[PDB]
């Protein structure tokens, strides 16, 4: 690991240096050699770690469908024929994107999922687990496309099962991973019915469960919230 | 529409 | 080079491909494999080139502004010391910085420049050569920061002498290298009256020449024209 | 504050 020889505090002090200068490529590479110094990740740390590699599988994921787009297009009825270009630069990024996951998927397995024994740790690991497969399965056309599908399901179910027995219904993470398997259900697992289902009744447990809290707290849930109510709105 | 996630 | 193995034609598709897909890193790639395969580049080539590279080292320059006011604050009166990283990570952007800057410029000077005979490439380049020794000094510091400033001067001085014999007060690349020559003056070389002057010079002379545009022609020169009067207005 | 380049 070419971060092998930096010290863990130099690295954390340095992702979050990159944060504050939106180099988020730079921030994924110091949260990896964090992680690989084998210690397990504080609170705040597992943020940066998500932070990180959330937003640079965003800029992939973000130009894989301005790709795939055109690539649709230039396959339709009365398109002249470019060549292999658009069907070899989308691979090119898909390709990119694949190897994000797949480095993300194989910090979760070596070994911070087996170490995490707190809920909010473990928690967080297993909905990232479910995200990174769910992004793999947004490029996904193969033969493996139904395992990767339900590689997803299978985090996000045992993130959801602990989740509902360790944390209050308004707890960020436990709303952030519903609002995500939600969003799974409809656009992976054709259950829109499933993702709507979940949206309303993660919401309406998290109101019910609001009066509990501080300000600050408040603050924090709501904001969440909000997002289930986008897409409600969005889906009905 | 891309839904919203986090 | 590793687009030495793709078609010039494949390069420039994939380099449009690129830039509606916002993957600027890709585009430059594209664009300096096209380059290198040795034919001189058409109008619309050129601006690829030049958008790729200007986005990549413009969020380079960026970050490289967050970190070193970071830096800065750091080495005030009453700052507690937070150990190297701080300059560490600051060197690693600016020294990345460094070599995108020492590339561009070395594909005008191998072979871009000695090839471009009309004006509307010979000053395009110069001008390019300009921007990216400015983008060197910004971050210069130490025995050859004059001589670096010099560089820019230089080639920035040559550009504004054919573009003035050549080209109509209103040709936009005229426009914008005059906008970016009284950039260097302000931010690099100390002489804010010399930036002022050629700003105010600059939009009086497009001014009195926009009669004899087009309506597409009118609306491209006053777009640039637009931000010398920005840069006045920020200056006076 | 930074000057407008192009
Ligand atoms: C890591 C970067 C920084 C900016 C330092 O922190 C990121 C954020 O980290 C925390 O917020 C988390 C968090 C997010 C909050 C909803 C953002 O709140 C804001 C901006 O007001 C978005 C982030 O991506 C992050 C870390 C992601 C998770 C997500 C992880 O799944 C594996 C599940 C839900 C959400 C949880 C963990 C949030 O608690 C904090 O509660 C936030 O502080 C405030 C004011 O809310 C802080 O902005
Ligand atoms: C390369 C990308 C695309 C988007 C295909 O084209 C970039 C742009 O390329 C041309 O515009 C150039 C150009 C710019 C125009 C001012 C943008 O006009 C708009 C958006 O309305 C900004 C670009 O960076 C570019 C290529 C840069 C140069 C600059 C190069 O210095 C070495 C000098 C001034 C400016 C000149 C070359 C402009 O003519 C065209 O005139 C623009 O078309 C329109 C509607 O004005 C097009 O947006
Ligand atoms: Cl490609
Ligand atoms: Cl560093
Ligand atoms: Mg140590
Ligand atoms: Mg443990
Ligand atoms: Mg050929
Ligand atoms: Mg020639």
């Amino acid at each position: 690991g070419a971060m092998g020889s930096m010290e863990r505090a130099s690295l954390i002090q340095k992702a979050k240096l990159a944060e504050q200068a939106e180099r988020y490529e730079d921030m994924a590479a110091f949260m990896k050699g964090a992680v690989e110094k084998g210690e397990e990740l504080s609170c705040e740390e597992r943020n940066l770690l998500s932070v990180a590699y959330k937003n640079v599988v965003g800029g992939q994921r973000a130009a894989w469908r301005v790709l795939s787009s055109i690539e649709q297009k230039s396959n339709e009825e009365g398109s002249e024929e470019k060549g292999p270009e658009v069907r070899e630069y989308r691979e090119k990024v898909e390709t990119e994107l694949q190897g994000v996951c797949d480095t993300v998927l194989g910090l979760l397995d070596s070994h911070l999922i087996k170490e995490a024994g707190d809920a909010e740790s473990r928690v967080f690991y297993l909905k990232m687990k479910g995200d990174y497969y769910r992004y793999l399965a947004e490029v996904a056309t193969g033969d493996d496309k139904k395992r990767i599908i339900d590689s997803a399901r299978s985090a996000y179910q045992e993130a959801m099962d602990i989740s509902k027995k360790e944390m209050p219904p308004t707890n960020p993470i436990r709303l952030g991973l519903a609002l995500n398997f939600s969003v799974f259900h409809y656009e992976i697992a054709n259950s829109p019915e499933e993702a709507i289902s979940l949206a309303k009744t993660t919401f309406d447990e998290a109101m019910a469960d609001l009066h509990t809290l501080s300000e600050d707290s408040y603050k924090d849930s709501t904001l969440i919230m909000q997002l289930l109510r986008d897409n409600l709105t969005l889906w009905t | 529409d891309k839904a919203k996630s986090c």
